[PDB]
């Protein structure tokens, strides 16, 4: 899963 | 306090740089930077003489078997850590990766220049001939099994062994060894050096591998199963016994005074345990007082070899 | 066996010059750490013109475009050329990209654009160098090694050698021709060598691959190359434009930055047997062959 946080 | 009801995993792909959700890995990378060295640094005229002139047979054998068992793992092409971000794909895990795989290329051409300046590139090309080190091909081929491994599962127990085997304690016997040569008969100082950098280079990798078990440890908690503590304390057992056949080995032209095959193994024993502790698996072999005190000089060295 | 076949054995080296490439990494060896830009900030903020502002900061957003990333190309060589040498050029570049990654994101961090950088897609001219640049990476894990050759030609000769450089010019000039930003400078002109470095190295690469494969090297290979390179070249123009939209500065100009990236394509072009493009005439490229020269200068 890919995914970005800030 | 509040947990959170769901969360991306170390196995996720963040794709962000940061900032880093593992912020800590800064810790390793930064220890790694600040003790740079190259084997260019060096220079082996001295230790050659000495070696030449004042080492015994029993002496020049323990140096060239030592030297040839940290080469047989050092001297070669070590994936492992560049293939970490495969498996935890954050940017700081590629740093982290990056950074130890780089670490062991100057380790591998380290031990590579020792051999040639040694003259035991022959040696080593026909290591295989000796029994004890085909065992530990056999031991070190286990632990790597599941290095490449999509079930995440079987990898973390190859990264287990990995940190507490193979960076923490495999080579350690042989760093002691040639250590002892300076420490007690002032002797091989600039091979003493390469080792105590290596030495310093393997605990940071060994930790940082432990860092990563305790995250897997806090996310993933059911892994830590029966089965798989037990497979653990099975294997580590196992290679501590072709490893204490290696200081026989070692030592096959007779024991030498500045250090003790009895005191070695106990070291390892003990730096097993420790190791353990910090990944919270229960100690196997509980050493003494005050057994493992006997190479309690060993980190001094280490640090006193680091100029 | 050739370059594409697995080595087991340690040494002897197949492919020995990797050393001088891993050699001058290490001797080069930096961390941003050892810098501080308190002074830095300091004539950003009392000396600099907002057209001068905008160029170092617009320049920073461009370098951290590419450098802040996880960059995947070096660390993977060895999944192409499985030899213990490659493993260790391999290593030795991909650690040293770690390094910029976390130079640049201190820059962007210590200077207050890391908002800026999260909407950097906002900005057309550079939605157009994601692009390109996709476009070059695109086959960076292909097991077709002619595939696989093309992405490493354009990465060496596009993305290590040029799409930077013009940034890089453009945080030099400002210590060169006005004495501002110096440890900046550090930072870039270290960056500029180990780029240089990986280039080289890249180059090296792609003329083992020619003598040991020519047929790879066919008009098809070349036309494609020859044609993104002008494509990647008109878009680091268009790039010039961004940071400079505050307008002109006094210490360097657009068509000068231009024929640098012209040139600097050319004599790469040049030293992997594939026909110059641009034919950049002395007067034009002697322009900015002052950079060299700053590069040495702020190594120190
Ligand atoms: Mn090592
Ligand atoms: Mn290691
Ligand atoms: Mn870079
Ligand atoms: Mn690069």
């Amino acid at each position: 899963v890919e995914y970005t946080k800030h | 306090l509040v947990p959170r009801g769901s969360h991306m995993s170390i196995f996720d792909k963040r794709v962000n740089y940061k900032p880093f959700e593992y912020p800590e890995v800064l810790q390793f990378t930064e220890a790694i930077n600040k003790a740079y060295w190259v084997h260019t640094e060096v220079d082996f005229t001295a230790d050659t003489q000495d070696f030449h002139a004042h080492l015994s047979l029993a002496e020049k054998t323990a140096v060239k078997n030592s030297l040839l068992a940290i080469a047989q793992i050092e001297v070669a092409v070590k994936s492992f850590w560049g293939n970490i971000y495969e498996h935890f794909p954050k940017p700081e895990f590629n740093g982290l990766g990056s950074t130890f795989a780089e670490c062991e290329f100057r380790h591998s051409e380290a031990y590579s220049r020792l051999l040639e300046v040694l003259g035991y590139n022959d040696e080593f090309e026909k290591l295989l001939d000796v029994p004890v080190i085909r065992r530990r091909v056999d031991y070190l081929s286990n632990v790597l099994k599941d290095t490449k491994s999509q079930d995440n599962r079987k990898y973390m127990v190859s990264l287990i062994l990995f940190s507490i085997l193979i960076e923490n304690v495999s080579l350690f016997s042989q760093f002691a060894i040639l250590l002892s040569f300076t420490r007690f008969k002032g002797y091989m100082k600039n091979v003493s050096n390469i080792i105590a950098w290596t030495s310093i280079d393997e605990q940071i990798h060994a930790n940082g591998g432990i860092y990563i078990i305790n995250k897997i440890r806090e996310e993933f908690p059911d892994y830590f199963d029966e089965e798989t503590l037990a497979l653990v304390r099975e294997t580590v057992k196992d290679s501590i016994a072709v490893e204490s056949d290696i200081l026989d080995w070692i030592f096959e032209e007779g024991e030498i005074e500045s250090i003790k095959k009895g005191d070695l193994v106990n070291f390892m024993k003990f730096r097993i345990d420790e190791s353990l502790k910090q990944i919270n698996i229960p100690v196997i072999f509980d050493v003494k007082v005050e057994d493992y005190k006997a190479l309690a000089w060993f980190e001094e060295e280490v640090f006193a070899n680091s100029l």
